[PDB]
């Protein structure tokens, strides 16, 4: 009630913000843009981006800032390593999650109306994860020992990646194992259900 | 054991190298671009995807865009903090800095392009003398929130400090800064006449 989260439907960065909230168990609440006015929705944010996270007369929408304000403003538990070698190579991460794979679900869904363009998109996003299959071996999750704002980058990218049609199965390994584990922990699956 | 990839004139490379010095750090600054470091030259190229200037690598990792570098250096170096002391100034201080460097930063490295249009390289100019104070005035007024907020506080702010360089290779670039405010221009010359500034470019 004192803090408000605005989403929006089937957006990556709405999602990985709803799981990245519900690990810190804040009373924050959600609440989904489109069942508002535009007289409300150009109030919340004057640009439209979504999500929008506002308490009192604050508002942040920046897509590289939401999550790391996430993790600053509502700190226990942490969502980066505490050891500091760990936390920079998951902050490297984070910046080539955003500029290097988000733009494959962007891509993927400008033209999911060329089957044959979106047959190309989808085979060169499973040589891609099967070359890093090397990666996600060795650790509960994302190259750390708990749960971190990667792990959160990566539920919501898989999550719209299913909505497109390309899932992840018996055939990545290491990597189907760890979105097992993953859609497993309670905040992933709540943000999930649809 | 730490390690500093660095090419001259680079405006990324001065800018990390006077954030090291600042944090009292000692990494071994090596100038990529002389012929004598070119075995550092085939190492960055193994540790890196397209030799990313600067990287800053010890023996656990090799880090290379300006943010991260920014933000890693703060979890080696708490002394002096980096950022204001509270969240939504820390989250107000990132955005600045993302346009800071998608409006100013890569377009100065762009202008040092040797096969750049005439016209191309103007119209990077003009753009960038388009914003360029009213970037120092948002710049100033951050800084100056962020004081009241912790007056007895004393952090880096890391936005005055990439301004400086701004103006910095604004004057290399023979681009004029547009503003006939003599409180800016005395702000700008106490700026480029920090002695930790001076130290930086030799
Ligand atoms: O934008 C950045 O942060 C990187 C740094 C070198 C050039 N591009």
């Amino acid at each position: 009630a004192m803090v408000t989260l605005y989403t929006t439907k089937y957006c990556p960065y709405s999602l990985r913000a709803r799981i990245a909230l519900a690990e810190k168990k804040m009373s924050t609440d959600i609440v989904e843009a489109g069942d508002l006015e535009p007289a409300m929705i150009k109030k919340i944010t004057p640009n439209g981006v979504f999500p929008v996270l506002m308490e009192k007369d604050y508002s942040i929408n920046n897509r590289k800032a939401l999550l790391i304000y996430i993790d600053e403003r509502f700190p226990a538990p942490s969502l980066l390593p505490n050891v500091v070698n760990e936390r920079i190579k998951i902050r490297l991460s984070l910046d080539k999650i955003d500029n290097e794979w988000y733009p494959v679900l962007d891509q993927i869904r400008k033209h999911r109306s060329d089957q044959k363009m979106l047959e190309s998109m989808f085979k060169d996003l499973k040589e891609s994860l099967l070359a890093m299959e090397k990666a996600f071996t060795g650790s509960e999750f994302f190259i750390s020992s708990g749960f971190t704002l990667a792990d959160c980058y990566i539920a919501a990218l898989i999550i719209c990646l299913e909505a497109e049609g390309f899932i992840i199965d018996d055939e990545y390994g290491a990597i189907y194992e760890y979105k097992k584990r993953l859609f497993a922990r309670d905040s992933v699956k709540k943000a999930n259900i649809k | 054991a730490m390690l500093l990839y660095t090419k001259k004139d680079d405006i990324y490379s001065d800018i990390v190298r006077m954030i090291l010095l600042i944090k009292g750090a000692n990494a071994k600054i090596v100038d990529v671009s002389k012929e004598e470091n070119s075995k550092h030259l085939e190492e960055l190229n193994i540790i890196t995807p397209n030799g990313n200037i600067p990287t800053l690598s010890t023996d656990d990792f090799a880090v290379y865009r300006l943010s991260v570098i920014i933000e890693a250096i703060e979890d080696l170096y708490p002394f002096p903090p980096m950022f204001p002391v509270f969240p939504k100034q820390r989250a107000n201080a990132r955005i600045l800095l993302e346009y800071v460097n998608k409006t100013f930063l890569q377009n100065i490295i762009k202008l040092q392009s040797p096969d750049l249009d005439e016209k191309q390289a103007n119209e990077i100019k003009m753009l960038m003398q388009r914003d360029i104070i009213s970037t120092y005035k948002k710049i100033v007024s951050e800084r100056e929130v962020n004081a009241e907020s912790n007056p007895d506080a004393q952090n880096i702010n890391v936005l005055t400090l990439i301004i400086t360089f701004v103006f910095y290779y604004f004057i290399k670039l023979k681009i004029s800064i547009p503003t006939k405010d003599k409180n800016i221009i005395k702000e700008i010359k106490e700026l480029l006449s920090e002695p930790n500034f001076i130290k930086t470019i030799k």
